[PDB]
């Protein structure tokens, strides 16, 4: 018949044309499109569509999706589009029109007997977030970053060890075998990194062949040209990623002296303002290179009125300084620049930063990668307007510029691509359901593999799932041999060759890294910029092309004191 | 005391409202979580108290109003739920749009 | 109104019926405290307490399950003795009979 | 010697004759047989009766019971009496006269080196309880359960999946695998139902095949005769049963349409009154048929001052309707009548409703299955006196009657009591300790195969377990491999067959199910009533035989206020 | 170059005859050693030393430490003294001077790009202590006790069973199976006792094939002269340690009658005072004999103002004692003696006493036993001045004597001393590290055969790991796979021979109990006393060689409410 | 802070007490779990306050009546126990009868 589009948008969430406020920024997205075909959209209920002989068909298991998300607002790097999303084996089947191909028309994710459905009318459905600066000084930051979004966490560690509080290393064959038993444990995918500061190749080789996926050189187990080179080399011959934290002391050399060393190979830098570590003070001007792929931690994301006041002690904590040693406070000092915290937010809306990410304990917050994206978008259309990039009245293309950057992006540039970091077909089912109140702050459903793994849930003992108090706990999905079924614990090609999974006896499914030494900034989904860039030695302005590059403290932002408790 | 999983989760409910009731005693203007606790924790003590469920699904709209709370707070709750000991075993009480 | 209060009926319970019960003067002529349990093999108690012996083999104190009495140093007390049943064969105290009897 | 009968009873608790309140309720129950002989009970303790040579023998281990509960009144459908109960290999050995044969009389239940004691002396000691009406909305729904003193748990879902939200179904083998993977970590004994609404059999078989003990057919999916129909087809074929929430529209037909579908054969009966889902008005009118095994949920148990009030809402929530929409309200709204919700109760102490359960998180509580059961029993005393079948002056008979409801009942009706349901040699030692004054409330012991699996605990730093604060914490029993051992995971006679423990890797105890199709109402211990019932289309006034079935709402329940902190 | 000491003592922590106050204790620890060579310390942070090429070599894995405790001032039986201590392969590899042997001097313990650190300088490093006086009434007591700063858990049950409350036994090889599996889960080393009240041999022999590393007799099960000799019997065929818990009620003999059943052979004594069991009043008088190993249990240990009124209603409690028995009662206060609770804490002191434990929810304190040990220094201190032994003003050898109670005495008196019990090369790497100003009361790291287990944590999404709230929590050592590989299941020579472990599945790492028979009261390390020792039959009075051995009760105590919120 | 399992349990008994603690001060009587909290913080903060587990066990049976309570509930409660820290360590208090 017909129904007018308001109440259309009541029963099945928004369609083309329609605007939807993310949370409480400015943001607006715009359906760009929608897959169905009206009247004929599944709805699950009593008397509802989904019902045998109606939205649900008569085929066998094996020719019908296992899940399907029902009426979705998908938010990805390619599109913002409304759709049926089907989920089949843990992975994703298909994004298109649910139904039954025996009544229904251009019915693409058949729904049966086996089908489960969730119904996400009125929300926004996105990949799970992938932080690949993880230190791994506790296993509740696990759940901490579940619950915000994120399901897959690459990095390393220990525990809480001076090592890792300071470096994401995970310390030799024994530790890195035992890191790999224990994340059968955690529900989120794991991959991890091992120590890569060492002159001698063969003592990065067995870690590679121990289970590690990348390497990360930190200043504190000595950033020189010799050590930087080996790992490089080794990285090379063995596809894994080398991270990057740069020597702040200058000690060895400057930024281009490190750059030399680098020689031009593949490479990820982390915290590439500096704040949280680098080249002091432009080692910010990596990212005008090709062969790199720029990440940044989040405290400083984005530029706030308490920023700097906050930063100084944070820093001491982390690396084990002596605030009563002058160089020690000296350096701790030369660390922190108003010029390039202001100049990063700007970069990022640019596309000259490429990834979001946490530096979990480490001067970053493990929860709040997601969150602190959205707040520097929010800030830079409030302070710059529309892209040049945008088209329509609404920030479409903004927002596919910064989801790219802790979901493709962390996944290119770690080799891990071809499993998740997006929600396109063959790929993980990693997804996040979202309110739109809510979006990027505290999820409805977090969706490991295919099965809820947490979510929001009233009381116990109630009649409905709703009532209070409500907060996330742990569903199937993180549950024991449910669990391992849909994590993945990604190897390197060499020891999942040599057997590493059957040797320590890893339960969780396995992944390989590949194609971390082809990516480029190039590569980098809507973030490829290489600018020319400059730092002043003394003033620490930041230029690109000669103009300056700066932006204003926020004082309040959104997604924040109108949803958490503390 | 034998508490059971649900009663030591209340607790949670109980001291989150704590939280909420100081606040809005310095004249603070509540966000999402304080005033969903805050209103929420009330009508738990309504049952304690022996009201009625249909009493509390009208005195609960009479906690906070749009004046107390943050900016957009009313519209990001359209009812709130809470289940409770009456005299009579649990119950469940709804209200809708608390907040005006 | 008390919550799972009970209502037990009055009158008393005859324990042990049936069977052969004797009774026994014991002396305890040790210097600390002995307090023998209602299912002890009474012939092979504390060696300070003084008694015939003899006459309380294959015996236990006649008090009803659980209970117990007490001797202090000095003290001298006649008791009631019960009949071992089931087997009547005796294992373990202080490894006197270890077997029937 | 000689002791009077008060004393007797705080030393070794009640005897013959004696009565003991049940809670803070009417109920008083009255031991109707002592299996000891007087002067020989065994008793734990220094100075006590279980010692070497005396109350303990000399036999090795596999002459003797692993586990013994003594002194303990044992509440069962069969009878209310006080012994001794003896547990071998997680199993109940005997239920008698526990000791020494060497110098004991009448010994059946042998003591020894190898024996464990749990002392019962003044506590009533029951089966661990079976829910047949779970929803897996969430993980902690079994603990909650646990923790109430029900046992077993059966039902079925994915999580906190719309679907899942309104049905008790997990739907298809992948789901269904999932499922029984993370049923292992679940401290309770689990069985799943697939989704039975499909109109093509090959779809059901695959499910019974990959695991379910029966299938859910729930009018969300479409609860027609065509489906109904082809589910009770694979039932009888495969051997499992069949749980119906019927059309409640009325769209395909009325109840005597539906229960032309099932054609005379075996079904069990979902909310039989009505309130919770089924045909409106008058689905209720099924507990007259043979093939029928009717049960209710506990919503409605019994009829209190505020049932009304609290279930539209309750009833919107849960199956997805919206309020706005005038269709989904009216059919809310023709669901509830105070009419069925008061006739229900008395059905209930005629013998008419078998069974009762939760439906958890679904319109159900899923800690209050037992509770509430209670709470009709005293509810039906103090309304209409003594049952016909009483003797004496206690409720012997009517404590009886309620009991096997979530016992053996719910255990015949799903074909698993041959390994639970109730306190008989052989079956699986799930049981659980009251202390009189909290009966039903809160327990003291919960046992699961043979070990304590939850129990109240006090302070874990203090002297003697009994310090503040006391709450509900995990023990041995739900530990690791230790849980394996002491649970059960149900499987279909094909799942059995065709090797899925073994793919699926399943850890825990494999039980089958059995003997679905040969159940009828006249099986129903103590509850095989089918009375001459009928419901008047618009008045909804229940009557069986003519005369009017009705009683009033409660306004204070015991087992309530004076137990809960909230 | 120069440094004055106390800048020195501010960066590497204290050197050579510098004094560090023991908490808030008089108690005073000198370094006696230092081996370090000046200027060559190794030190970990943004340019420090551990780095490529300086304080880190070139070495492949097999030949460098997997993780190095940097400038620890260790405190064992052996010496207070300051050093690096190197781990590799979850076992104490070396205690010396760390570093790269390529630019430095002396190195034993070369660190590499394997090599993970913890930095202890400013520290008090410990072997994690050992408790033989455990009940398993509930699984919660592992980490309670795991958080004190105890690695290892000796004693039985089956959980909150009667049985258990009262007596260390594990009932059975079923019971005894059960709880092996159990033991996975736990984040401690563990081994278990059996119930020795038996006078039929074969009965103990199956608990011992069945993995019981030791027998516990208790009085609760009979102490009879038949069931003691038969227990050690079994004993010195298999190797196995007997705990014994006498008889309280003389009810089969005296105090000599129980030694001559014991014969002479090897036996370790339960809370040898006797308030918590023993022969009434002079069950003290054992501790005079070279086969008897005697220990304490904490809630007498030191004797304060509130000891006897608090003792009373716990011993009720425990044993399941009738308070309105005549009998029951009269038993219960022949027990309490403040005559042998003063007597106690001197014999500690004299090295009459070696060892200190909790008896865990059954008179005891499962998270109080090292600090109540060092509470009984303190208070000996402060009474008695310093130690015959004491050279220097320092309180070293009454600290080596006091720890070794809770440390290596444990370990020999139950045969696992070849295992763990002490900081010395091969064992096990069950460490704890303390902040001087919390010794013994909250430890800062908690390490597990080589890995972090326990540890207090901040804010898990904060910045730094050191943001409130801070509170204890599991770390990766805890965690699945990683757990069993760094915990220990203690068993029985026959019981490793029969394969219980691949039976019963049990995936931690085994150890195996030896030398249980040949250990004696000479053995004891610095607790070797054999004093001529008499206890008056009335006053009670406890003489040695005729003085009168006594103490005063303390009001106020270290170690109490300037640390604990409760 | 660094707070023990043992220190993190007690604040659930403390919590339980203030919800006790403001349900007796709207003149209501206390039913099972109220009064075990309500007696039972007390204790505690009778040994922080330093006095002796005797007076204790004496003090402890004042803290409510008969007449404060529900019915059943004096009968339903024969002791309760508690431990804390007195400035002379960890000290089990039990009050016998406490309700009169």
């Amino acid at each position: 018949s017909n129904i007018s589009r308001q109440a259309y948008a009541d029963m099945f969430g928004p369609t083309v044309g329609d605007k939807v406020r993310l949370a409480d920024t400015e943001l607006w997205i715009e359906v760009e499109d929608d897959l169905t075909t009206y009247g004929e959209e599944v709805k699950f209920g009593g008397g509802k569509v989904i019902r045998d002989g109606m939205g649900q068909g008569q085929m066998l298991a094996a020719d019908c999706v296992d899940l399907v998300l029902t009426n979705a607002l998908i938010v990805d790097h390619w599109g913002i589009v409304k759709a049926d999303i089907g989920v089949k084996d843990g992975r994703i089947f298909a994004i298109g029109k649910a139904g039954n191909p025996d009544i229904q028309p251009n019915v693409t994710i058949p729904i049966g007997a086996a089908t489960e459905v969730i119904a996400a009318e009125g929300k926004i459905v996105t990949a799970g977030g992938i932080d690949t600066h993880i230190h791994w000084i506790c296993p509740q930051q696990a759940e901490e970053a579940l619950v915000s979004g994120v399901t897959t966490m690459v990095g390393g560690g220990t525990g809480p060890a001076a090592g890792t509080h300071a470096t994401t290393c995970t310390p030799g064959p024994w530790y890195i075998s035992r890191m790999l038993q224990a994340a059968d444990s955690l529900p989120v995918n794991i991959g991890l990194l091992g120590k890569g500061n060492v002159s001698q190749p063969d003592a990065l080789r067995e870690q590679v062949a121990a289970g590690v996926i990348g390497l990360k050189i930190h200043e504190d187990w000595g950033a020189t040209p010799a050590a930087i080179d080996c790992a490089l080399t080794v990285a090379d011959e063995m596809d894994i990623q080398v991270a990057l934290h740069s020597d702040t002391l200058n000690e060895s050399g400057f930024v281009e002296d490190t750059l030399a060393a680098i020689g031009g190979r593949t490479i990820h830098t982390f915290h590439t303002e500096g704040a949280g570590g680098g080249h002091a003070p432009d080692i910010i001007t990596a990212c005008a290179h090709p062969n790199i792929l720029p990440s940044s931690t989040n405290p400083t994301l984005p530029y706030t009125l308490n920023t700097i006041d906050e930063h100084l002690d944070m820093l001491m904590v982390c690396h084990h300084l002596d605030p009563d040693i002058a160089e020690d406070v000296a350096f701790a000092e030369s660390r922190i620049r108003r010029e390039t915290i202001a100049a990063e937010d700007v970069l990022h809306d640019l596309g000259a930063f490429s990834l979001t990410s946490s530096d979990s304990q480490a001067m970053g917050r493990v929860g709040e990668v997601i969150l602190r994206t959205w707040q520097v978008a929010h800030r830079m259309k409030v302070q710059r307007g529309a892209l040049a990039e945008e088209t329509g009245d609404n920030d479409n293309f903004r927002v596919k510029r910064y989801i790219a950057k802790y979901t493709i992006n962390p996944a290119l540039t770690h080799g891990i691509a071809h499993e998740v970091g997006s929600i396109e077909v063959g790929k993980l089912a990693d997804l996040v359901v979202w309110s739109p109140a809510f979006f990027g702050v505290k999820p409805a459903t977090v969706i490991k593999g295919g099965m809820i793994a947490i979510a929001p849930m009233g009381d116990i003992n109630a009649s409905i799932p709703t009532p209070q108090p409500v907060h996330y706990r742990p569903m199937f999905g993180a549950l024991g041999s449910a669990r391992h079924h849909c994590r993945l614990t990604f190897l390197s090609q060499a020891a999942a060759a040599n057997g590493v999974a059957e040797r320590l006896n890893l339960r969780s499914a396995i992944a390989v890294v590949k194609g971390c030494r082809t990516v480029q900034k190039a590569d980098m989904v809507h973030n490829s910029l290489q600018p020319n860039i400059t730092v002043d030695a003394q003033t620490y302005e930041v230029r690109v092309d000669g103009e300056l590059i700066t932006s204003e403290p926020a004082d309040v932002l959104p997604m924040a004191q109108r949803y958490f408790l503390f | 005391m034998e508490l059971t999983p649900r009663e030591k989760d209340k607790l949670l409910l109980f001291t989150a409202a704590l939280v909420a009731e100081r606040r809005l005693a310095r004249g603070l203007k509540l966000n999402y979580p304080e005033s969903v606790a805050l209103i929420s924790a009330f009508i738990m003590e309504g049952a304690r108290d022996g009201k009625s469920v249909a009493s509390l699904m009208e005195e609960g709209r009479h906690v906070l109003t749009r004046e107390q709370v943050m900016e957009g707070v009313p519209e990001m709750i359209p009812d709130i739920q809470v289940e409770a000991t009456f005299p009579d075993g649990s119950k469940l009480v709804t209200v809708h749009n608390p907040i005006i | 109104m008390i919550p799972g209060e009970y209502h037990v009926k009055p009158g008393q319970i005859a324990l042990n019926t049936g069977r052969a019960t004797c009774r026994v003067v014991v002396e305890n002529h040790g210097d600390r405290p002995i307090q023998v349990g209602s299912h002890y093999h009474f012939a092979e108690v504390n060696p300070a307490l003084k008694f015939d012996r003899q006459q309380a083999a294959g015996y236990r104190l006649n008090i009803p399950a659980g209970t117990a009495v007490r001797f202090e140093p000095g003290q001298k007390r006649e008791v009631e003795l019960v009949a071992f049943a089931g087997h009547r064969a005796v294992f373990g105290f202080r490894g006197e009979v270890m077997g029937p009897l």
